[PDB]
């Protein structure tokens, strides 16, 4: 086992992402903590159970094609 | 070993190759096997073949590198097993093969031991 | 509130999070270290032979017997040969043996010949036969050796009140060395079947439950009073998972029975299998 | 499937869904909502979906004639994108 | 009869007042009566068995030349009887017209499994497309 030394511009990034990466645990931690708070099983219980059934309903609208070999990758944009 | 070609793909492990020699084996004795090349390539463009074993090790490999690309289209597993003196054996011959194609027979003997490695095969295809 | 959904699991704790995370300090388990310069490289069978290597091979070796056996008879180890006889051979053979002269006792010689030779085929038979038998034994000695791969199966079903098929399963699970459980709820409740063991061995017993036995089928069970018809129709099985494991902590095949489901989870919670079962 | 939570570390680790035979390919988690479901792929033919509290098998869908490569899912959660070795491209609802 | 009316409806209902005193028989005389007036009595006579496939299928050709009705005819149909393919080529054949269809062709075909007719019916209109 070694440490290898070099590439300090590298370096430079990994500040941007412990001041980017820090800053934005903290903020989920606390969104996750805010959500504790309220409890009321009752409408989180249901909405499992909403969910579930909507997931049981679901199927084919289409097929389509692509291609003659089988397709490897498929991306939804974020939109 | 010696460094196993990179275009080699799907390349079948230790395990794996006996049970799929062996098959090749079992089958040549019932005459279902085709053995070389173009004995293989023959087999696609007819579509009987069950599925393709290949060399790895083929000196150049770019000879038998166009079988995967006509596999693909008539939807035929295949994998690369690690050396072809082995695979020469199989197939009942003194000396080395680098490909080979199994068929149909939907009346066969050895019937369950086939779709048992295309089973295997195809896991490997990713 | 709610139980074989499991719910249980989705209610919220506050003490676990909340004293984490002021032990956390703010912002988990990992940035407690920040509040680096170099970048780390971290460490870490069977040959066949063609038609024509098999007679090469079959008349060298007879070859060297052969003409082995030969100096022996020359060397005068071993008795010379007489001929062979039969009851076509029989007539021309003018050794010196009673041939026209006593013409029954030379039936009776031939006959006796022919049946000796084949009293030696039906010996080496049965010699051979016995003597595996005996080999066997070492086999049944022999001890497993770990596979490092075990493949594994899941089953799951209505009704396993027919005993018929209560006995199968018993069976062939000691026939062929499969390791694993079985397990349901009550009698009449409902149950899963698990097995593991080398490919080939789940494969026949896969075969079994599925397309041999008839779990639809009607039977008539035997009670303490007496004997009483089953319809178990409805009942139906049908495979849930097959697949790999690193380890298979199942000792033995063992049957049994659990009132409800939750002792059924600790069963299997035993051997870390609390998910096998599915509702 | 293992699903693996650091925090807790000492004992917790990790929940085995049992998933699927014949391969896995793809697992996605639901993007919105934090995550809660689970969504995979394997060679079986079928799809699956599964809590992220229980990790209980919830349902599955099987429109697919052949083995899944690969699948997404709408960031509401109101699509379902699959595509597969036999080279036509799913939409689910 | 069927020789008769072969070279006279008129002797059809004639011969179909004796018939209905007594989905064979029903669907002989509706499918031959189909010269909208049926789909009152195919109605009410393919209410009485409810085959049910075949009873369907017919009223279904009767809503096409009719009829929007034509799906929900099919949809309903597909499930309740879900086995024949040919059902769901015939409904499939519809929504191509106005792409959906090949889920329909796969969605039922995973329901049957496993038959033939349901592949060809694949092909068949892979072709045509």
């Amino acid at each position: 086992d070694f440490f290898t030394p070099a590439t300090s511009e590298l370096i430079f990034a990994r500040r941007f992402l412990i001041n980017y990466s820090l800053e934005r645990s903290r903020k989920r931690l606390q969104k996750e903590m805010e959500r504790h708070q309220k409890f009321n099983t009752r409408q989180e219980l249901l909405s499992r159970r909403t969910e579930l059934q909507r997931m049981a309903n679901l199927e084919l609208a289409g097929s389509q094609l692509v291609s003659t070999k089988p397709i490897s990758a498929v991306s939804l944009s974020t939109d | 070993m010696s460094a196993p070609n990179p275009k080699a793909f799907p390349l079948a492990d230790a395990a794996l190759t006996q049970q799929i020699l062996d098959v090749v084996q079992q089958a040549a004795n019932l005459r279902q096997l085709k053995k070389g090349a173009n004995e293989a390539t023959k087999t696609l463009n007819r579509g009987i073949s069950e599925f393709i074993i290949m060399a790895a090790d083929c000196e150049p490999i770019e000879i038998l590198l166009h079988l995967p690309l006509l596999c693909e289209d008539k939807n035929v597993p295949y994998v690369f097993v690690p050396s072809r003196v082995a695979l020469g054996r199989a197939c009942g011959v003194s000396r080395p093969v680098i490909a080979a194609s199994i068929t149909t027979n939907d009346a066969s003997a050895i019937k369950t031991q086939i779709y048992a490695v295309k089973d295997k095969i195809e896991t490997l295809l990713i | 509130p709610n139980l074989e959904l499991h719910e249980d699991k989705f209610l919220l704790d506050l003490s676990k999070f909340k004293i984490y995370y002021d032990n956390n300090h703010g912002y988990e388990w990992w940035d407690t270290a920040y509040l680096v310069a170099h970048p780390l490289p971290e460490k870490i069978i069977k040959a066949y032979l063609t038609q024509h290597e098999r007679k090469r091979l079959r008349r060298n070796r007879r070859k060297m017997a052969r003409e082995a056996r030969e100096i022996k008879i020359k060397l005068g180890l071993l008795p010379k040969p007489e001929p062979k006889v039969k009851l076509s051979n029989m007539m021309s053979v003018f050794e010196n043996d009673q041939n026209i002269t006593d013409p029954t006792a030379w039936e009776k010689v031939v006959k006796d010949q022919v049946d000796l030779r084949k009293r030696k085929h039906l010996e080496e038979n049965e010699r051979r036969h016995e003597d595996a038998i005996k080999r066997r034994k070492e086999a049944v000695n022999m001890n497993v050796e770990k596979p490092t791969v075990y493949h594994c199966k899941v089953f799951q079903f209505k009704n396993l009140q027919n005993p018929k098929i209560r006995f199968k399963l018993k069976m062939n699970s000691k026939e062929l060395s499969l390791k694993g459980l079985c397990l349901r709820i009550r009698d009449d409740g409902p149950g899963i079947i698990i097995v593991v063991g080398n490919e080939k061995s789940c494969k026949f017993y896969e075969n079994l439950v599925m397309k041999r036995i008839k779990w639809n089928e009607d039977f008539e069970l035997h009670t303490n009073t007496g004997d009483i018809k089953m319809d178990m129709h409805n009942n139906s099985i049908s495979k849930t998972w097959e697949g790999y494991l690193q380890d298979c902590k199942f000792k033995g095949w063992f049957m049994k029975v659990c009132n409800d489901q939750d002792s059924l989870l600790r069963t299997l919670g035993q051997f870390d299998s609390e998910h096998f079962y599915s509702p | 499937i293992n699903v693996w939570d650091i925090r807790k570390r000492d004992e917790g680790q990790l929940n085995q869904i049992l998933a699927h035979r014949n391969i896995v390919t793809q697992v996605r988690f639901s993007k919105e909502d934090g995550g809660k479901k689970l969504v995979s792929c394997g060679y079986d033919n079928l799809i699956n979906v599964y809590s992220s509290d229980t990790w209980l098998k919830m349902g599955s869908l099987a429109g697919h004639t052949d083995k899944i490569i690969s699948l997404d899912i709408s960031n509401n959660s109101h699509f379902l994108v699959s595509g597969g070795w036999d080279r036509s491209i799913k939409l689910w609802n | 009869i069927k020789l008769l009316g072969r070279s006279r409806d008129f002797f059809q209902q004639t011969f179909s007042s004796l018939e209905d005193f007594k989905s064979g028989t029903e669907r002989l005389y509706y499918k031959y009566v189909n010269f909208n007036e049926e789909a009152i009595k195919f109605l009410n006579e393919r209410c009485l068995k409810s085959i049910c496939h075949k009873f369907f299928l017919q009223l279904g050709q009767i809503y096409h030349s009719m009829g929007e009705m034509s799906r929900e005819t099919y949809l309903s149909g597909t499930r309740l009887v879900p086995n024949c393919p040919l059902l769901w080529v015939s409904l499939s054949k519809i929504d191509e017209i106005d792409v959906r269809a090949r889920s329909i062709l796969d969605r039922g075909l995973l329901k049957n499994p496993d038959d033939v007719l349901f592949y060809i019916a694949k092909i068949q209109m892979e072709i045509r497309l």
